[PDB]
Order: structure tokens, then C-alpha cells, then sequence
């Protein structure tokens, strides 16, 4: 039951990212870097923000479970 | 407007990077295919009143029920609009042959076509019959070159895979 | 950020994406303004007649508000 | 020995064999069962040629397209509705 | 995402070796029939739409229990989900056939497909029956051995590409087995 | 690992579409450039101990202050690490010549290099001097073909534009 | 599974509030309509082999071309699947009559139906002909009550508006 | 008499028989594509497999008749009333005669080892008498239906 | 999946040892067998339509009481399931002829069969009658070779010893 | 597990098809060079003991950090564990080469080896370097291309078995990557 959750996450992310590539072209929405080298910094921001979000408190995490389930 | 150039420039723009060697390498393939893809486009341009002439009545020979009362092709202006609907698709095939990608087809012919043909109650099977008739009697030594024929046929069944 | 130069690179990235967001087409922005007002009412102002009138006239107040306890 | 005699050409003339009249089976008018009954239908001889070996065997021949066989028209019984109205003219 | 060229780079990078002229011949042979690879990929993309629908209809007509009430392909939503499930597999196999390396569908398609289907209750027998049908269709299109459709190619042999695309289909069924 | 194939499959995957005619058209350009890009790679592979040798001391002939006490190249193992740092870049240039795009360079040589060379206090101007020395005395009829030289030189100043 | 109860509990849950007086007020309307909506459901349950029998051949009397070779209804098991496809829809109409909302229809009959009928090449106009034939010869005093007939007919043209 | 020429002639046919049959029916479609049109009787899936089976059965019998050196079994088993069965089913006889002539051309190409797609290793000599014999045998099945 | 290879690798794995000379010696017997065991398998594959036909009615000619009311073979679909139950066993005999051992039989046909046939109230004596009829009129020069009949019959009475 | 014979049985069992004479030729070609397969397996079992020790010593002499204090092959216990770790891999590859099918190390060796090494702290780079060395040794023994040892065989070609055993070593490193 664990990695089925991460496949379910990756699938809806993949299906939603197709809206940002209408018929073969990357549109104005993605634009990960605007200068040379900015994309690697945008990578290093996100891969650290993902680590920062998992060391949250149990009460915050338990609130975040139920509010995601309420909004979905 | 998806094409060879249009793909690599937005890839380089989304990465925020200059055109690399792989970007310039893809345009050489456009240069090498221009001498077989443009021959099909002008052959279609110089011959297009006879090709949609034989496709539109091949649509009606397969489905003769379309001229019944209450149908999509009852009276004369519906049939005249059907020949126009076919000529619009052949013009977009000529445009995709000129561009290099399938951009003109999915920009102006494919996108939203299923919503139109459903609520206006037109059968898509009668659309794909005329396109399949055009694809099946393309005869590759006489009508085109050997290489222009598969370039012409590869865009035709893109319509058939998109409408079905 | 969490490095010494990382906190200002977030500034130069966030100021670039707000300018790139102004380069959308007219169909791209009017449908976006309608969907944001649609997003505000079913998620925030359920039976509130006042805030739904706020959302219908000002969609960016509906949009910039988040329904999640993201703790942002 | 029957296969050997069938392949020998000089015994074919020096020993002219006698015709055998076939067994009585009723004809039904339709030629598909008159000329190709199910006791024979689609049998055809394999010829296999190897070193000092010539083998012939009559087998039932089938071919197939995309996924179903040719003789699937005559599947066995253990592997085995509304009536459509007539359309007006 | 790795093609046939980056595979030998990651192979020789653990060596810390320069890519020399000994192992380059496997790459110039890859260039020598790149036209055959494009001619092969085009023949699959050309009629993928018949390939998917024929495969799911053959899987259903072989196993009539799937359309039973409570079967996995019972309603219209589940049948549309099955026709959507098969097309993604065909798309990723076409990506791997074009790239010359299977590493595009081990991580984007098959990584986690095993337990997704058994969290969903998707029966694993019919999925391998369907892509086995799709494999038999694909080999019948790389060679001109199809029944009612014949495409015009230049003369020659394409058995290497047919074995390659069969090897791309066996690991799909092995990932979900 | 950016290359010709890697770009078009990611574009077709982000669009959720099959490989089109423009996707197959870009690989023909790879086929046509393989016969000039691979000879530069093999010529570099067969000759790289001499090209690495003349670049590293050209770095030190320009900046002789690097062998001062307190600098980046004081004693012998720093200079041996400098020749290794140069050989690593020439190996990545060989890898980008083999792949077709600049993927091996910005994957393993460029990304994060400015953070490393700043905190480890290495001057990037001494890196670009050895690469510019290699680019400037590439001599195109003898060392390579006429077309392999421009392919070899186009990856060299990609490093110079990336490090400066 | 959209119904009267399912709507108000999801609204009270999204507001995070207890069931109010307007929530209990809506269920009284369910109580008042169950005495006319349930008689249509079991009248359909007790009579459904004749109702689907006259609809499926009314589909084929209108479109007699469906029994042609190469069509959707060529041989016998296609027609048997057509009667099954019609009986599935009438069962869902019975289910929506029992529930109170259109939940069973758009959950199991409507959602994804356009993707199925397009790629499997089935005409939706032949589906709506059998449903329209059932709606048009529902006869208000004999077959049902006066009020059960419009409750039965209101779910029938929901299918016709959904498929067309 | 001699078998080493005869058995070679049979082995040059029974090996590559399936390609001859599949090329013959595809050439028969390649002239007139009405049989695979909806309404032709090779259009469905269960018909073209039967056509393949009939072509292989005809090749089976003519290969046996070349081995036996006579055509009596050929007219007893196969041609005993085939034409009116094709009429009663409804079969375009001209196209089947065309496919038979295609197989006849392929057989005499394979016997003489003048096939310009594939090469057999043989001894030295002339097999044209067997080529004329198998041409006559193909004319038997070409004339027995019409 | 017990076979020649499967036995010796399981023995070498339980001993924790490499493949020895006796391990390689046993596979030579598989090689020498393969040329008599495989012709029985495809002779069965090419003829299984009639072999299963004469066995199933030989089952019912011996035990005509099975078609009585209240029995295992009352109506038609029970008899159709009986022919299917026989064809399943002949397919497993073909599989054991292909593998070399009795693995497919005791994996899918034998294991658990006594629990199934008891609670579903099927007589195993009627199963073994059809298998014994097949074994007894196998006729060794015509139907197979002299050695293939030896191998085909040895798997048949394995079923008879397993079911009785 | 599954040899080359049971693989086509499980392939045709989903078909519910009898194993016919079309797909049997792939099995009689397996019998036609069974002697070459035994001749190939014997040449690996014959000098597996030098093959393992040379591979671990080459991995150590390429990467001298493993024998540093706190390295993963530092003490005598860890070095004996490494020489024990490599021999099991060689044994299972020999099982798969004898069986003609890779399905014996699919589930007995590689099923769970990925996370065992990262629960232990075993570095994944040196593991694939060592089996790549073992692969290069094995291909040099299937053909008589080894330097100081030559074994007497009957004349012919064994490149298919060398490609097969390379394909058996590629998935070992891919399972632990
Ligand atoms: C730029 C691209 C482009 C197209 C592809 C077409 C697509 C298209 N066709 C029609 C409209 C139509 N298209 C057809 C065509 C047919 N009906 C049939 O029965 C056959 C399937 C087929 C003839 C062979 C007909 C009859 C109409 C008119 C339908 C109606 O208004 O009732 C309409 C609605 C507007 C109109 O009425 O003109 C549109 C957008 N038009 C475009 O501008
Ligand atoms: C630009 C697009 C374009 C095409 C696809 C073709 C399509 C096409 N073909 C024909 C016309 C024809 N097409 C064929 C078909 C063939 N001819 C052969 O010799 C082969 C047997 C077979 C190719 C496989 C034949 C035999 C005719 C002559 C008239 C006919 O029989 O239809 C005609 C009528 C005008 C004419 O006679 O040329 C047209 C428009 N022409 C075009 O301008
Ligand atoms: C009981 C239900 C049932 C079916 C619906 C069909 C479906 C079907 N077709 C094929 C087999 C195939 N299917 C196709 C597909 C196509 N051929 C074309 O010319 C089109 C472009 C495209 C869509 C029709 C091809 C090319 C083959 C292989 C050659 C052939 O058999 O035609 C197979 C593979 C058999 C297997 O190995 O398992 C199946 C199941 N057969 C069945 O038994
Ligand atoms: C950008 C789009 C694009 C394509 C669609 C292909 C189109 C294409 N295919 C081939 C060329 C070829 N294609 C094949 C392939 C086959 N032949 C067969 O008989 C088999 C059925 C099939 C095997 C898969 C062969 C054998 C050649 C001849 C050249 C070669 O063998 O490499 C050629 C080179 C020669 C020619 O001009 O025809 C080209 C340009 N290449 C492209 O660049
Ligand atoms: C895979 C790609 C790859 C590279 C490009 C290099 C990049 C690189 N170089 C160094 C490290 C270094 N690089 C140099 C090189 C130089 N110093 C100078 O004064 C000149 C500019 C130049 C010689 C001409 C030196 C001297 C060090 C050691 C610095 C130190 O540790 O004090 C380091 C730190 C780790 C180490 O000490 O080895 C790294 C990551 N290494 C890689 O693995
Ligand atoms: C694979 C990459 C690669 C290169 C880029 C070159 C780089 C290079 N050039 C030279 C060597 C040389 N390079 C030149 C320069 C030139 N020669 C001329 O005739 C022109 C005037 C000018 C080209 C514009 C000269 C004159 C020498 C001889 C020694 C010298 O003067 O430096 C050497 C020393 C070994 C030798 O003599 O060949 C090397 C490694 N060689 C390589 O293997
Ligand atoms: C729970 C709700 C539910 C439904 C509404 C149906 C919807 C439905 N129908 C069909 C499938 C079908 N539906 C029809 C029906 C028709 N074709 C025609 O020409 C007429 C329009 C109509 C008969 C009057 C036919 C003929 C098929 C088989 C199509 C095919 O497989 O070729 C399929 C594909 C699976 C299958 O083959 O059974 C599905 C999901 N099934 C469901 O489970
Ligand atoms: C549960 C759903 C359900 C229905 C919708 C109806 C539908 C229906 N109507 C009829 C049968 C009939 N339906 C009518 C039609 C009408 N009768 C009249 O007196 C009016 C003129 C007109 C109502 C406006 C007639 C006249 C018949 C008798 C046979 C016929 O003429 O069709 C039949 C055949 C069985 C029978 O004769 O009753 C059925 C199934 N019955 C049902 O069980
Ligand atoms: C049991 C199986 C069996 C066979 C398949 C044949 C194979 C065969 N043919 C010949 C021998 C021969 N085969 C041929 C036949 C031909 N040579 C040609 O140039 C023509 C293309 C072709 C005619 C179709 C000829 C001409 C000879 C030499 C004369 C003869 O021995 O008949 C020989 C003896 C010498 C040799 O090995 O060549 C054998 C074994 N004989 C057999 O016993
Ligand atoms: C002992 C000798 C022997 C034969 C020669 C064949 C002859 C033969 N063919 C068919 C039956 C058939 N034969 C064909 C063949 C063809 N139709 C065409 O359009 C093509 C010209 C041709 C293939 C190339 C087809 C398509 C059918 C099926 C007809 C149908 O749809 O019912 C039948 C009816 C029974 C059956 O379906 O098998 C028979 C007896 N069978 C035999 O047992
Ligand atoms: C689309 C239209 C279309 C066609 C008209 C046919 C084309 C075709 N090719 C051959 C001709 C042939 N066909 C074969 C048969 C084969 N060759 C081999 O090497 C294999 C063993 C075997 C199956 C491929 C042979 C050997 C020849 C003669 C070629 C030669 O002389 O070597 C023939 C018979 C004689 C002739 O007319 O030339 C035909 C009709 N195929 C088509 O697709
Ligand atoms: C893979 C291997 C495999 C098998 C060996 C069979 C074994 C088997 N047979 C039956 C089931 C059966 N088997 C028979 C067969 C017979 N009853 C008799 O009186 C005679 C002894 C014999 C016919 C000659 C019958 C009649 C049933 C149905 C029993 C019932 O459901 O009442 C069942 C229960 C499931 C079902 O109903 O299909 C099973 C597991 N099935 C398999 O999948
Ligand atoms: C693959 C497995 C396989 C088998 C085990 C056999 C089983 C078998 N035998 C016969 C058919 C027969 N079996 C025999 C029995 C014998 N024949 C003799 O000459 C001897 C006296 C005795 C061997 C000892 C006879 C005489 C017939 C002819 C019809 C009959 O009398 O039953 C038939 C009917 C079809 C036919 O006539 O060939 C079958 C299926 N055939 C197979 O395909
Ligand atoms: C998890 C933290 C994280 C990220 C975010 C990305 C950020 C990122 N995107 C890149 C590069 C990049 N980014 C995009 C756009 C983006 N890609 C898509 O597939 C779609 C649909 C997109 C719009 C959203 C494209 C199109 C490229 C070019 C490479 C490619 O073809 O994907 C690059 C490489 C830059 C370069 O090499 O020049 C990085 C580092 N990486 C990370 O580690």
C-alpha cells in the first residue's frame, strides 16, 4: 500500500502537467530558468523544501491529512 | 504550431539556455527532408479539386443513408458544406506538409472537433472514410516520388487516428 | 533558502515569474479570472453571501487565498 | 509399402491397379458436403525430406489472421437471442 | 531518460575511460540503420489506434468474464480506463523503440505499476494477455506480415528491430507479473 | 542528458502524444552529423595525454602567481590535481561529442561548479585559459577534418561561456 | 451517487456544519415523491423484457444499414450485445428511479461513454433512437400513474441529452 | 528413373511454401483491392484465413503430385468438383486463377534456382523438364476451376 | 515445475554448491530424450480435436447413469464442462511432454483435485475411464514413433495413478 | 524456478493453447546447442575461484578508499563478507546460464538485494564495478580469449551464449542500482 500511493501521486502530476504542454510546445507556464544556471538553483530550493516539509510536527501532519481529504 | 524549430526553441527557453549543438543538429534533419516533403505539398496544391472530388462521393457511396430526411446530408447545401469540410482538411494537410510538423492540424482541425461533431450531430466515421479513401489510392511512383508518398500518407492517418 | 546566496535568488526568481505571468493571452487570463472566482466560492464561502460577492468582483482575492493548511 | 508403390513410376505401368468403388453415402444436393465432407475436409499431405528419408503425412490444414483460426467456423460443441426486425426500403 | 548513446557513456564513466574506437563501432552500427529504426517506428505510430482497440477487444473476447457485472472492465468508465491503460503502454514502448534503450519506461511507466494494479484490483492475467496481443501486432508491423494492411518500405531485413521491440514488451508483462 | 533524441521524446511525453513526423525528422540530422562528430571524439580519445599536457602548463604560464605560497597551486599535489581537473573537462567534451548534445557537460561539469570554485577558492579564469589555449591552436586540416573542427570547437567555448 | 441526501450532507460537510433546518426540509420532498417514483421503478422491473425488446428493433428499423458488412451490427452476437447494451441502460434508469437522483446514470452509464463509443466505432444516434422510442410511446394512464410517467420520462431524456 | 533431381525440386518448394502462399494472396489483393473492401469476400477475418488455407492446400497437392510424377491423385482429391463449390459459396474465380498463376511463376522460379530474392545450393544440371511438368500441373488446377 | 534441470539446480542450491559433472551429465539425457518426447507433444497438438472427442463419450458409454437427474452430467452444459475438463488434462499432458517432467500435471491438475471432486461430487472413476480409453487405443507405429508412444503413455497412467 | 522449457509453457498457458510445431523450433534449437551450453557452463565453474578473487582485488585496486579505516571492506570480517557476497552472485549467474532462463536469480538472489545493501551501508558503485569485472571475465571464458588459461573445446562459435551471459550480468547491477 505504500508505493501505490506514490504512483498515484506521480500519475495525477503527470496528467496535470500535460495542460502546461499543449500539443508539443512548452508554454509560458513552465519556464524553470530565465538565466543560465537558475534552473539548478530552483532544483535546490525544491529538493530542500521537500525535506523541510517532512520534519513537521505530528499535529500539523494530522491536520494536513484531513484537510487535504476534505478539499479533494 | 508544433514543428522541428518550434520544439527545440521552447525546450531551450524552458531550460533558460542558449541553442546548443543538439538544437542545431535537429534543423539539419529539416533541411534533409525539405526536398521530399515540399514535393508532396505542391502536388496536392496543383491537384486538389479532383482529390476531394473523389473523396466526398466515396464518403456518400459508403454511407448512402446520409441523404435520408432528418440526417446530416439531406439537401444540397449540406452536401456542399460536406465538400467544403473535406477541402478544409486537405488544405490543413498541405499546411502540415509545408511546416514540417502536425501544428496546423491540431491547431485548427483537431482541437475541439469532437465537441463540434457531436452537438452538430455529424458522424466522424463518414469523415474518416473520405480520408481513408484518399490514403488507400495514393499510388506512389506516379502520383509522387517514393519518399514523398509516405510523408503524405503519414499526415493522412494522423487525422484518422485523431478522429477515431 | 538555507544557503548564504539562496535567499536572494528566490527574490530574483519570484520577481521574474510575476512578470512572465503578465504575458498570458486574453483567453488565457479571462478564463483564469472566471475559474478563480469559481474556485473561491465552493471552497471558502459556502453559505457566505458577502464573500462570494467579494469573489465575483475581485477574483484575485479568491485565488491568492489558499484552502489548505499549507502553513505558508 | 503403399507409399513406395505410389511413388514408383515403373510399377505404375507394369502393375496397373484396380479401381475400388467407394462406399455408399447419400448425396444432399449441396456441393460443399457432397464433394468435401467433414471426414476429409482440409486434409493435405506434408512432405518432409531429410537424409535418406522421405516422409508424407496427411494433416488438417489451418491458417489464421489476427487472432482466430480458419477452421474456427467448425469448433467443437464443448467450446460453444434477439431477432433483428427487417429494415424498410 | 537515456538513449543508446548515453548508455555507453554511463558504462564508460564508471571506468573513467574515454569512449574509444573499439566500442564506438556498436554506435556507428546504430547510425548505419537509423533509417530502418525510423521506418519501423513510423509503422507502429501509423496504426496504434487499431492496435489498442483490437488488443482490448481480443482480450475481452478471449475472457468473457471481464464484462460480467462486477468484472474489472464492466462499466463504460472501466472500459474507457482500460483503453486508456493500454495506449499509455504502447506510447512508452514506442518511446523506448525510438530511443534505442528501454530506460524510458522502467522509470516513467513500469516503476510502481505492479502494486498500482493490485491496489486497484486489476487482474494481472488479462493485462499480460493484452500486451502479448500488442506485441504480436507490433512484430507483424515491423515486418510486412500484417493481414489487411501493407506499408511500402525499401527492401531489406528488420528482424533485429523486431526482436528488440519484443524484448521491450516482455519486460512490461514482467514488471506487472 | 540533453541530446537530439532526449529532447523530442520529452516533448512528445509532455504533450502526451505519439512520435510524429517532426520527431523522426530530427533524428535524420543526428544520422547526418554522426559522420563528422565521432571522428573528433575518437581523435581526442587517441591523443588526449598531449592535449591535456600543453593546456595545463599554458594555464600556469599565463598566471605564474598560482605557485606562490598561500595560493591554489602551491605544492606538487595541487598541480597534479590541476592536471586532473583539466583531464576531467576534456573527457566530458569527448562525452558530449559522442552523445550529440551538451548533456554530459552541464550534468557533471557545469552544474554546481561556481559554488565549488568559490568556496574552494579556485580562480575560474585559470580554468578558461587552458580551454581557450586548446581551442585556439586546434588546426583544422591536419588535426581533424574541416567539419569535425567546428564541432569540436563549438563544445569548447560552451565551457568558456559557462565558466565566465 | 448524486441524490437528495447525498447533496445536502456533502454541502454540510464542505461547510463543516451540522445538519440545519434546510437540510431536513429537503428530505421531506424525498418522502413526498417516493410514493410516485417507486411505482415507475417496479413497473419497469416487472415489464422490462418487452420494453427492451421493442426498443432494440426500433433502433434497427430506423438504421437498417447497421446490419451491413463492416458495420457495428453485422452478425448475430453484435445484435445480442446491442440488446444487452440497451438493457444495461434501462436497468440504470430503474436504479435512478429507486435512488431519487441521476447518480447511477452518470456514475456507470454516462461517464466515459463518448470515449468508448468513438473508438469502438458505435453510433450514438442509434442508442438515442431506442431511448426516444421508449419515451414516446409511454402512455400516461395505462402504463403508469399520471405522476409516475413524468418521473419516468424525465430520466429518459436525461440520457438523450447526455448522449447527444 | 532419377530422384536426386526430383527430390531437389520438391525440397525447393516444400521448404519455402508459406512465403509462396502469403506472397500469392497478397499479390492477388495487390491487383484488385475489392476483396478487402467491405463487401468483398476476403474482407472479414474468417474469410482470408480460409483463402490462405485453400492456397496452401492447392500448393500441398501440387507438391505431392510433382513427387508422385502423375496428376491422378490431384484430380481425385482436390479438383473433384471444386469450381461449383466456389460458385455455390460465391468466389471470384478469376482472382483465384490469378493467385494460382502467381504460385506457378514462383514454383518455376524456385525449381530453376533463378529466384531473385533467395539462392539455393544445388548440383550442376538442367531441371527444365520438371519445370514444364509443374507448369502443366498448375495448368490442371487453373483449368479445373474457371 | 519438476523437470530434469529443476531438480539438479535445486539440489545444488540446497547443498550450496556449484554445478558439478553429475549436474551436467543429467542434461545430456534431456538432449537425448528431446528427439522422441517432442514429436508426441505436437502430434497431440495437431490432433487434440478428435482425441478428446472419443474419450469424453467413452466416459459416458461406460457410465450412462451420469445423465440421470440429480447427477453430475444431467443437462447440456455439464457435458460441455466435462469435455472441457478432459481437454484441460490433455493440454497438461502436452505441457509435461514439452517440459520433460511431470511438473505441469502436479502443479495445475493433481494438487487439490481430490478436494474439488469430492465436494463438487464428481466421480473420479469417470475421469480415469476417459484417460484409460486414450491410453489403450494409442497404436504405436501409426500414431507416433515406437519411442514416442513409450513417452506419451507414461504420462497418461501417471494421471490414472494420481486420481485413483 | 523456470527453465527455457517452462517459460514457453507459461507463455502458451495464458493463451490456453497447445504447444505447437511453430514455436517448438525455438526449443529444438535450444537442444541443438545444448552441448555448447554445457561446454560453456563448465568453463566458468572450472575457475570461478580465481574469477571472484580477481574481481574483488581489481575493485579494491581501482578504489583504494574501501580499505581505509571505516571503509566498507576494511576489516577481515568485512573482506570475507565481500568475497562471500561476490561468490553467491557468480553461483546464481551460473544457475541462470545453465537453466537458459534468468528467472532463478530473479527471485532467489536479486529480490530484495537493493535495499539490503543500503540498510547495510554497502556502496553501490563498487558492487557494479565488481560484477562488471566478473562479466568481462565470464565473456573471456565462454570464448577462448583469456590470457594465461586456454581450455580445449571443439571448434565453432559461442557468441550467442556470451551475449546471453552478459545479459544475465546486466540485470544484477540493474537490480542493485
Ligand atoms: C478550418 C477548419 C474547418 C473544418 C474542418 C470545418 C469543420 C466544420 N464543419 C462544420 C459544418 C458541417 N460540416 C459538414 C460536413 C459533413 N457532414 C456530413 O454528413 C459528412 C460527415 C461531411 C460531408 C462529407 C456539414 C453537412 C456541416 C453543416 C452542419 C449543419 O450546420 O447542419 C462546422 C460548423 C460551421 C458551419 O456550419 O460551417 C465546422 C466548424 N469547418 C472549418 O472551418
Ligand atoms: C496530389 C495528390 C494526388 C493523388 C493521390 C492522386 C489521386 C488520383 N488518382 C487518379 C487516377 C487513378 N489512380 C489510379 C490508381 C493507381 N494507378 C496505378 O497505376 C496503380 C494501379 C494505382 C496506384 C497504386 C488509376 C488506375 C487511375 C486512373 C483512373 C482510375 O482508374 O481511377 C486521379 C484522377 C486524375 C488522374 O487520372 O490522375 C486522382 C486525383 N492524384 C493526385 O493528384
Ligand atoms: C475473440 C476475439 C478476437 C479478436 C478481436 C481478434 C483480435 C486479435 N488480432 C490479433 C492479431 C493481429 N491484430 C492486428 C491488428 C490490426 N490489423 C490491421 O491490419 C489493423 C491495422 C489492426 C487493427 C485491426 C495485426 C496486424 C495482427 C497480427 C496479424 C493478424 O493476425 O492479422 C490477435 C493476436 C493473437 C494472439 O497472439 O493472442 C488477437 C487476439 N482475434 C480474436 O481471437
Ligand atoms: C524522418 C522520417 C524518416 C522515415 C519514415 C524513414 C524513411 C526511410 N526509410 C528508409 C530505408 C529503409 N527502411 C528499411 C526498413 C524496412 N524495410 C523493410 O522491408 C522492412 C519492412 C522494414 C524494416 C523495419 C530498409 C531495409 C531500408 C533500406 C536502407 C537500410 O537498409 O538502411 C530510408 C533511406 C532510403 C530511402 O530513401 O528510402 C528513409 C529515408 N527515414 C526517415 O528519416
Ligand atoms: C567530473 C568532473 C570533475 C571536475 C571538473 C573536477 C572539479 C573539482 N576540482 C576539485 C579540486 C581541485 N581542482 C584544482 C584545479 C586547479 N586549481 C587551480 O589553481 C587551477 C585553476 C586548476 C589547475 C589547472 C585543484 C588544485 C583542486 C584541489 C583544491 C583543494 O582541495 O585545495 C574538486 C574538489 C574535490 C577534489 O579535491 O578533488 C572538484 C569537484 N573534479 C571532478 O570530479
Ligand atoms: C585531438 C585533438 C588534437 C589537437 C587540437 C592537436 C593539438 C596539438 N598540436 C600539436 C602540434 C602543433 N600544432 C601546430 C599548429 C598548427 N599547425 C600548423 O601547421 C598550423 C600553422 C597550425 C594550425 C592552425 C604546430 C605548428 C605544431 C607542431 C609543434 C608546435 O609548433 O607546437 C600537438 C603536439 C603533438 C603534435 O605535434 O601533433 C598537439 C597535441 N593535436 C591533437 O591530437
Ligand atoms: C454498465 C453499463 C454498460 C453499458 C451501457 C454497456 C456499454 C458498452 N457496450 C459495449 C459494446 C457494444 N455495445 C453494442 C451495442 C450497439 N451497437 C450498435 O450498433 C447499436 C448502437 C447498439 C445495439 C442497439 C455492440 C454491438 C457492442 C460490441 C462492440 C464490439 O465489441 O465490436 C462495451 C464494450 C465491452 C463489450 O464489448 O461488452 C461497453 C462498455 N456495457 C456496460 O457494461
Ligand atoms: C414499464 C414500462 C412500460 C411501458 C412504457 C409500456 C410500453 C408498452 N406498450 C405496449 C403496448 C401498447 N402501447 C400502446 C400505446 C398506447 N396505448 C394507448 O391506448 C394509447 C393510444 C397509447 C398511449 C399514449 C398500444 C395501443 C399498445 C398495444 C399494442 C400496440 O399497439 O403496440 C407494450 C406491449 C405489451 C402490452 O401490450 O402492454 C409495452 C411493453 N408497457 C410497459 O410495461
Ligand atoms: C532424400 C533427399 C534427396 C534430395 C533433396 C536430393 C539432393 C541431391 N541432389 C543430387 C544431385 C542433383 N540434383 C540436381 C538438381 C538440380 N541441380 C540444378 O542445377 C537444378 C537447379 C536442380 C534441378 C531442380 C542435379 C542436376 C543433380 C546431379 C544429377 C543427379 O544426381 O540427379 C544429389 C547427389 C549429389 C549431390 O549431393 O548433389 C543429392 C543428394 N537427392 C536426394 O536423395
Ligand atoms: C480438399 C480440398 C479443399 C479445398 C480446395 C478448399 C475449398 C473450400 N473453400 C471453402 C471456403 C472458402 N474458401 C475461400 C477462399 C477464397 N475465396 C476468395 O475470395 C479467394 C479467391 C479464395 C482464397 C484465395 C473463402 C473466403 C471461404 C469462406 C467462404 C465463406 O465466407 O463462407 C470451402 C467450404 C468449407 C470451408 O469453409 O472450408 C471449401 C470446401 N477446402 C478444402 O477442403
Ligand atoms: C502489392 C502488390 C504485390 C504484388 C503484385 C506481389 C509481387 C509479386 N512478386 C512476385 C515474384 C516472386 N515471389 C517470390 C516469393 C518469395 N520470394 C522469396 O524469396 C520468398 C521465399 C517468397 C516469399 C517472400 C519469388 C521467389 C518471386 C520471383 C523473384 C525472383 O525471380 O527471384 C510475383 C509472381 C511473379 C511476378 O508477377 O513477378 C508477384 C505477383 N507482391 C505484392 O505485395
Ligand atoms: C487447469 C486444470 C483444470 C481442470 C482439470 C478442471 C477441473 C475442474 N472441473 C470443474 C468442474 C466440472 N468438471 C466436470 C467434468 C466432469 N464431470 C463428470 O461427470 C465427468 C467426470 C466429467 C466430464 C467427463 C463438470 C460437469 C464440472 C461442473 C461441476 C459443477 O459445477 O456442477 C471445476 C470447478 C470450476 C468449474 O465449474 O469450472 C474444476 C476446477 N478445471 C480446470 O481449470
Ligand atoms: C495424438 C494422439 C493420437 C492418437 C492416440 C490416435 C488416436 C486415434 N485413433 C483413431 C483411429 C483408429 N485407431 C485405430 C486403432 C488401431 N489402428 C490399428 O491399425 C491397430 C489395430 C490399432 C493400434 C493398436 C483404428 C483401427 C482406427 C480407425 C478408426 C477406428 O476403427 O476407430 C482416431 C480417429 C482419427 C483417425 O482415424 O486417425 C484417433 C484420434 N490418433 C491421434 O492423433
Ligand atoms: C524537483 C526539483 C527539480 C525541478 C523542478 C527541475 C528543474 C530543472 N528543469 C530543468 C530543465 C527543463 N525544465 C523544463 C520544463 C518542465 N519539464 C517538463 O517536463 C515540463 C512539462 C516542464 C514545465 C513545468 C524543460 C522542458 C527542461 C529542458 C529539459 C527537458 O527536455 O525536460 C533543469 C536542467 C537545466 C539544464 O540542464 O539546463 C532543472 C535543474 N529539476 C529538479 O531537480
Amino acid at each position: 500500500l505504500e508505493k501505490a500511493d506514490e504512483f498515484f501521486a506521480r500519475s495525477v502530476t503527470m496528467q496535470y502537467k500535460a495542460f502546461a504542454c499543449p500539443n508539443g510546445v512548452y508554454d509560458i507556464q513552465c519556464t524553470e530558468g530565465t538565466v543560465k544556471g537558475a534552473a539548478y538553483e530552483k532544483r535546490a530550493m525544491a529538493v530542500s523544501a521537500a525535506f523541510r516539509a517532512k520534519q513537521a510536527s505530528p499535529a500539523a501532519k494530522a491536520r494536513a491529512l484531513f484537510e487535504n481529504r476534505r478539499h479533494a | 504550431m508544433k514543428s522541428v524549430i518550434t520544439t527545440v526553441v521552447s525546450a531551450a527557453d524552458a531550460a533558460g539556455r542558449f541553442p546548443s549543438n543538439s538544437d542545431l543538429e535537429s534543423i539539419q534533419g529539416n533541411i534533409q527532408r525539405s526536398a521530399a516533403r515540399l514535393e508532396a505539398a505542391e502536388k496536392l496544391a496543383g491537384n486538389h479539386e479532383a482529390v476531394v472530388k473523389e473523396a466526398g462521393d466515396a464518403c456518400f457511396a459508403k454511407y448512402a443513408y446520409l441523404k435520408n430526411p432528418g440526417e446530416a446530408g439531406e439537401n444540397q447545401e449540406k452536401i456542399n458544406k460536406c465538400y467544403r469540410d473535406v477541402d478544409h482538411y486537405m488544405r490543413l494537410v498541405n499546411y502540415c506538409l509545408v511546416v514540417g510538423g502536425t501544428g496546423p492540424l491540431d491547431e485548427w482541425g483537431i482541437a475541439g472537433a469532437r465537441e463540434v461533431y457531436r452537438t452538430l450531430n455529424l458522424p466522424t466515421s463518414a469523415y474518416v472514410a473520405s480520408i481513408a479513401y484518399t490514403r488507400d489510392r495514393l499510388c506512389v511512383p506516379r502520383d509522387m516520388s517514393a519518399q514523398a508518398g509516405v510523408e503524405f500518407s503519414a499526415y493522412l492517418d494522423y487525422l484518422i487516428n485523431a478522429l477515431s | 533558502g538555507n544557503a548564504k546566496g539562496q535567499a536572494e535568488q528566490a527574490r530574483v526568481a519570484a520577481l521574474a515569474t510575476a512578470f512572465r505571468s503578465a504575458q498570458k493571452s486574453a483567453s488565457k487570463t479571462t478564463a483564469e479570472r472566471y475559474s478563480s472566482a469559481a474556485y473561491g466560492r465552493d471552497h471558502f464561502a459556502h453559505g457566505c453571501s458577502y464573500e462570494e460577492s467579494v469573489f465575483n468582483t475581485y477574483p484575485a482575492t479568491a485565488a491568492a487565498m489558499r484552502s489548505k493548511s499549507y502553513n505558508y | 509399402m503403399s507409399l513406395y508403390a505410389s511413388l514408383n513410376p515403373v510399377k505404375r505401368m507394369t502393375y496397373k491397379a484396380k479401381e475400388q468403388a467407394p462406399a455408399y453415402v447419400k448425396k444432399t444436393g449441396n456441393p460443399v458436403e457432397d464433394f468435401y465432407p467433414s471426414s476429409w475436409r482440409n486434409m493435405a499431405p506434408v512432405i518432409s525430406l531429410s537424409a535418406n528419408r522421405v516422409a508424407v503425412a496427411f494433416e488438417k490444414i489451418d491458417a489464421a489472421s489476427n487472432g482466430v483460426k480458419a477452421n474456427s467456423n467448425n469448433k467443437p460443441f464443448w467450446k460453444s437471442n434477439y431477432v433483428a426486425p427487417e429494415a424498410p426500403a | 531518460m537515456l538513449d543508446a548513446f548515453s548508455r555507453v557513456v554511463v558504462n564508460s564513466d564508471a571506468k573513467a575511460a574515454y569512449v574509444g574506437g573499439s566500442d564506438l563501432q556498436a554506435l556507428k552500427s546504430f547510425i548505419a540503420d537509423g533509417n530502418k529504426r525510423l521506418d519501423a517506428v513510423n509503422s507502429i505510430v501509423s496504426n496504434a489506434s487499431c492496435m489498442v482497440s483490437d488488443a482490448v477487444s481480443g482480450m475481452i473476447c478471449e475472457n468473457p468474464g471481464l464484462i460480467s457485472p462486477g468484472g474489472n472492465c464492466y462499466t463504460n468508465r472501466r472500459m474507457a480506463a482500460c483503453l486508456r491503460d493500454g495506449e499509455i503502454i504502447l506510447r512508452y514502448v514506442s518511446y523506448a523503440l525510438l530511443a534505442g534503450d528501454a530506460s524510458v519506461l522502467e522509470d516513467r511507466c513500469l516503476n510502481g505499476l505492479k502494486e498500482t494494479y493490485i491496489a486497484l484490483g486489476v487482474p494481472t492475467n488479462s493485462s499480460i494477455r493484452a500486451v502479448s496481443i500488442m506485441k504480436a501486432q507490433a512484430v507483424a508491423f515491423i515486418t510486412n506480415t500484417a493481414t489487411e494492411r501493407k506499408m511500402s518500405f525499401a527492401a531489406g531485413d528488420c528482424t533485429s528491430l523486431a526482436s528488440e521491440v519484443a524484448s521491450y514488451f516482455d519486460r512490461v508483462g514482467a514488471a506487472i507479473s
